[PDB]
């Protein structure tokens, strides 16, 4: 058939900069090229037909995005279509990230409830958000000891309106492994932070 | 105005049928056509296939003919999308775009139907309050449901500025999330805030209440 | 058997008025337009089954008339223009369409006009028109009746305005008039910016007499602040036939061509099934022509409008009212000093 | 740089494809106004169609439509009603049917092409080329035949007491009495303005009374000469064919080019309104609906497609060029042209019913 393929993957834009996104197609399909823009947990939208800081460019098997001046809300996944020629096809996409100035993640850790234990559970959760860039390493220390097995990590999207990443750690045990120590922090380490920032609890 | 909503998540077993339907307002039937769009999770946009609305021809692809069949009423405003023979492979958001003219551009999609083809068991989810011991941060733990999604609201969906649900983690046929609000401390512990979760497999719905 | 009532916001909303057991349906809607006129009938058409549609309007729109022209061609409902735009006579009746109106070509209300100057005795008048539609039929009528006529006119020759919007064109135009009578023909649009440019030339006063048929006036509810004190019309929109008697005689039409139809055919047209997705042998149209209610003549030509309309001489007074000051109606004569 | 969209409604997706070219090649020629195209195909049904202009096109906010036919001509009649009911332009590529030039009906219509009617405006002029005086005009009891026969006795009249007209019902097939009719009156050059079926059946009677031959001239105009009709027409009739008359491109660019110069040309005036944002609820007209329809019929593009592109009082197309044929050996051929305003000979020679074969005058 034809396959559609778009140019960069990944683009880190600064808000106000016009950028261009290219979707080179191996056949030529005129003019018959759509484009899509889906956010995260959205549905996709129809953006231009062959907004008003979105425009088209480009004919026969060559075409471009350009988005002259990036908002904050510009965030997201971004497919070119294919519609000169069944099937119709996709591309891979581009993933539109914005970049911003530096902000430290607020960090808050919480103990097992009790109504998670006084059923059969010991889980300790830790929440960092509202941060940038993305790039965040957390690690699990119990009484001093780093702990790496029995930890899930789940990240936010970057936000349309905040622009920035949120992050949280939970932290699993058996119960009867969880009143076998006193300690529980949970520390990272971030661009915008000089001392690795820590939030601890105990026990008593 | 123009609008399409389709039905809701779906749970099926390897080797049964699914019908998925797609109601549509706000526009005249019978002049556009109804393309059906399959995403399979953080895997891209895949096109499945056509119908046109005046004349009910489908237009299957290639790697979608022969357990997939669309449908319509044309008096409910209805597009259908049928799946036979549920393989493991199907497990994806199908969505529906209405196609401009006919054959054009999908100007307006559906919000997508999540449909899970696995052969575990349906399990309701455990929701655990996360409270702590000028801004407060509070926490809400949902672990071990099956399968996904699961809606997660604040105070009855008021509490919206200020949410931070998390992407699921799955751990032998079991998901666990976690969400955060943060509220200004002039309201909490002063008011309630109350962590809302519905689980439309499991047909429940908790309302776990933080406490200090 | 089954017929349907459209109206506006007023007084409104109570239901129900031969062999037929006539089931009227009673709906109101505000909105006016090509998709909101479509919908409705079809909607309605597709659940009801309706025979027959009594329309009535609160609009200036005089394509409103046009829709419903276009909806009875299409889905084979006769529909009978009441009040408003629908109710305006502009375009001729498509011939394969069942779509008549209670209103008054052009030629009847200029007879009505020049009976007006005969009695007072406006032997001497100007003739100011612009490009709209109608202005050379509404020449025409004025030019070969008053020359074949006895009563010895004066007319000055006809002043056209091509465009509206013409700023000093308009004002060129408007010097040419030498006359204390004046027949105006244009849109109630293009009024607007003739009377209001006629009168800071000092010719709206007292001291003048302009003249203009319903297509000026309208809706005798919307008076534009342009139209001078004085402003003479004869217009079919009588107040005083009331809403509830003008959809009565819709009423009227319809049933009695549907029992005549039942008398000469054994059956009733059924109604369309619908009108997307995918022809009558006998329709109404012949038996809704000619028809009498209540000792009135609701007599209907092959071109849309009614045989015997309610004309009404108004005039517009300093209280920017319209006072009903004459009637045609009555045995072909127009009698005024109400 | 605002946005201003052009509405289309066209046969075929290639033809949609060929007006989003003609838009965007008049974006290339440069207030800055970047022009949109938004179109669609007909649709099934003539109600789904008007809904479709409020919903795929009024919706867009057009400030203007243009119309072609479906594949396979009364068509453009639910696109002029609706978005006429907003004094929205409707530029008329294909039709020709004289019903539109009424403008109580078709207010906001305007056309690339010239009506049938209009092809009086050639016989007129072959009048005057041959010097003839005394013609009979057999036309339909129709909405056509009686617009050619008003417009030829306008032109006429510029100077009735020179033609003779002759009316008959259309799908009559007995006009053996118009015909003797038509005998009884001396006629030697007659005119005929009817369909295909109708010109068919005029052409069998006529071969009754011996007609179709010596001592006639026939002054047809397209439809007289196509299709049915033309396996019927006497040999050395003479006929017209409108030059790109039914090339829908030619016109979709020339319409496009004039709508451009169009709006430029209105936007250097003030007090502008946009047009109506869909159907619902709007019901009074564009604003600036009446003044746009006044700027387009006033406008004037020579370097047209299709030749010198202005319009008529009505909206009716100006300066069309008609190709002058003349049927010889069952073959139709081009005996000259009507450039528009003269009358231009070509070198072939016109061969008569009969016998006597002469040239495309401008000589004794
Ligand atoms: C219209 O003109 C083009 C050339 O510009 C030609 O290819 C096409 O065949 C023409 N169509 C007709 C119907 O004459
Ligand atoms: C038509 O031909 C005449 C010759 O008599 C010429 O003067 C005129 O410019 C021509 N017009 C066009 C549009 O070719």
């Amino acid at each position: 058939d034809i396959v559609m393929t778009q140019a960069p993957a990944t683009l880190s834009v600064t808000p106000g900069d016009r950028v261009s996104l290219s979707c080179r197609a191996s056949q030529s399909i005129a003019d018959y090229l759509y484009w899509y823009q889906q956010k995260s947990h959205e549905s996709p939208r129809l953006l231009l037909k062959y907004p008003s800081r979105f425009s088209g460019s480009g004919s026969g098997s060559d075409f471009t995005l350009t988005i002259n001046s990036v908002e904050p809300e510009d965030v997201g996944m971004y497919y070119c279509q294919n519609g000169h020629s069944f099937p119709r096809t996709f591309g891979g996409g581009t993933k539109l990230e914005i970049k911003r100035a530096d902000a430290a993640p607020t960090v808050s850790i919480f103990p097992p409830s009790s109504e998670q234990l006084a059923a059969g559970g010991a889980s300790v959760v830790c929440f960092l958000n509202n941060f940038y860039p993305k790039d965040i390493n957390v690690k699990w220390k119990i009484d001093g000891s780093e702990r790496q097995n029995g930890v899930l990590n789940s990240w936010t999207d970057q936000d349309s309106k905040d622009s920035t990443y949120s992050m949280s750690s939970t932290l699993t045990l058996t119960k009867d492994e969880y009143e076998r120590h006193n300690s529980y922090t949970c520390e990272a380490t971030h661009k915008t932070s000089t001392s690795p920032i820590v939030k601890s609890f105990n026990r008593n | 105005e123009v609008k399409l909503v389709e039905s809701g998540p779906e749970l099926k077993k390897p080797g049964e049928t699914v019908k998925i339907s797609c109601k549509a307002s706000g526009f005249t039937f019978t002049n556009y056509g109804m393309n059906w769009v399959k995403q399979a999770p953080g895997k891209g946009l895949k096109w499945m296939g056509w119908i046109n609305i005046y004349t009910g021809e489908p237009t299957y692809a290639d790697d979608f003919k022969g357990r997939f069949a669309f449908s319509l009423e044309t008096s409910a405003s209805t597009a259908y999308l049928q799946i036979n023979n549920l393989k493991n492979e199907d497990t994806a958001t199908y969505f529906c775009a209405r196609g401009y003219d006919y054959e054009g551009y999908f100007d307006y999609w559906g919000q997508g139907t999540t449909l899970t083809v696995s052969s575990a068991k349906t399990t309701p989810p455990s929701v655990y309050p996360l409270a702590p011991g000028s801004m407060v941060t509070l926490g809400c733990l949902v672990k071990g449901y099956f399968p996904e999604p699961v809606t997660v609201t604040w105070n009855s969906g008021s509490l919206s500025s200020g949410v931070h649900t998390f992407p699921a983690v799955l751990q032998s046929d079991l998901y666990t999330l976690s969400s955060s609000v943060t509220v200004p401390s002039s309201t909490w512990p002063s008011e309630t805030v109350t962590c809302n979760v519905a689980h439309p497999a499991s047909s429940t719905k908790v309302d776990k209440k933080i406490v200090p | 058997l089954n017929i349907a009532v459209l109206l506006g916001h007023s007084h409104d909303v109570t239901e129900r008025e031969l062999p037929l057991d006539v089931n009227v349906v009673a709906l109101l809607m505000n909105r006016t337009d090509p998709k909101s006129l479509i919908t409705h009938v079809c909607d309605l058409m597709s659940g009801a089954r309706i025979h027959g549609l009594v329309f009535g309007d609160d609009t200036d729109q005089e394509a409103v008339a046009q829709m419903l022209d276009f909806i009875s061609s299409q889905t084979f409902i006769p529909i009978l223009g009441i009040h408003g735009g629908a109710s305006m006579i502009m375009a001729d009746k498509d011939p394969t369409s069942t779509f008549f109106q209670f209103g008054a070509s052009i030629q009847q209300q200029a007879t009505v006009m020049l009976k007006i100057m005969q009695d007072y005795d406006w032997h001497v008048f100007s003739l100011v028109t612009t490009i709209f539609p109608g202005y050379r039929d509404f020449i025409s009528f004025i030019k070969t009746t008053v020359d074949n006529s006895f009563v010895g006119w004066d007319m000055q020759n006809v002043i056209t305005l091509d465009t509206s919007f013409e700023d000093a064109k308009t004002q060129v135009q408007l010097k040419k008039i030498h006359s204390s009578v004046i027949l105006l023909y244009c849109s109630k649009d293009e009024a607007v910016l003739i009377l209001s440019e006629a009168r800071s030339l000092g010719l709206t006063g007292y001291d003048f007499f302009w003249i203009v048929p319903s297509l000026v006036s309208g809706n005798t509810e919307l008076i534009p602040k342009e139209f001078p004190s004085g402003l003479i019309s004869v217009s079919y929109d009588d107040w005083d036939y009331s809403l509830e008697a003008r959809v009565r005689d819709g009423l009227g039409i319809l049933t009695t061509a549907a029992s005549s139809m039942l008398e000469k055919f054994s059956y009733i047209p059924e109604a369309k099934a619908s009108c997307y997705g995918q022809t009558p042998l006998h329709t109404l149209h012949q038996f809704m022509v000619n028809v009498t209610w209540d000792g009135k003549d609701l007599s209907f030509t092959e071109e849309g409008y009614q045989v015997h309309p309610r004309l009404v001489v108004i005039v517009l007074n300093k209280d920017r009212e319209w006072e009903k000051v004459g009637k045609w109606e009555n045995q072909t004569l127009s009698l005024r000093h109400a | 740089p605002k946005i201003v969209n052009i509405g289309a409604v066209l046969s075929t997706k290639k033809h949609e494809q060929i007006f989003r070219e003609a838009v965007n090649q008049a974006n290339k020629r440069h207030r800055k106004i970047q022009l949109q195209a938004t179109s669609v195909t007909h649709r099934p049904n003539a109600i789904q169609m008007a809904l479709s202009v409020c919903e795929d096109l009024i919706s867009s906010q057009v400030y203007a439509i243009l119309v072609s036919h479906p594949p396979a001509h009364l068509t453009p009649t639910p696109i002029s009603y609706t978005a006429g009911f907003y004094r929205i332009p409707v530029i008329g590529l294909t039709t020709r049917m004289s019903i539109y030039s009424d403008k109580s009906i078709h207010l906001s219509f305007l056309r690339t092409v010239p009506p049938y009617s209009h092809q009086a405006l050639v016989w007129f002029e072959m009048m005057r080329l041959f010097n003839w005086n005394h013609v009979i005009l057999i036309v339909s009891d129709d909405h056509e035949g009686r617009a050619a026969q008003k417009k030829l006795e306008t032109l006429l009249e510029g100077k009735p007491k020179a033609d003779k007209v002759l009316q008959f019902e259309p799908g009559t097939k007995n006009l053996t009495a118009l015909l003797l009719e038509a005998k009884e009156l001396e006629a030697r050059v007659i005119i005929l303005s009817a369909s295909e079926d109708d010109a068919t059946a005029v052409y069998k009677s006529a071969a009754m009374l011996d007609m179709t031959g010596a001592g006639y001239v026939w002054l047809v105009g397209e439809r007289e000469i196509s299709g049915s009709a033309l396996r019927y027409a006497p040999d050395g009739i003479i006929g017209l064919q409108l030059i790109n008359g039914k090339n829908e491109s030619a016109h979709i660019s020339d319409a496009v080019a004039v709508v451009a110069q169009a709006i430029h040309e209105l936007f250097e005036m003030e007090n502008i309104t946009d047009p109506p944002r869909g159907c619902v609820g709007n019901t009074n007209i564009w604003k600036t609906g009446p003044l746009f329809k006044r700027v387009l019929m006033s406008s004037k593009y020579p370097d047209g497609v299709t030749g010198r592109i202005e319009f008529n009082e009505d909206g009716d197309r100006k300066f069309a060029q008609y190709s002058i044929m003349n049927l010889q050996n069952r073959k139709l051929v081009q005996v000259g042209i009507f450039n528009g305003s003269y009358i231009i000979q070509n070198d072939r020679k016109i061969i008569w019913p009969g016998g006597e074969t002469e040239g495309t005058l401008v000589p004794r």
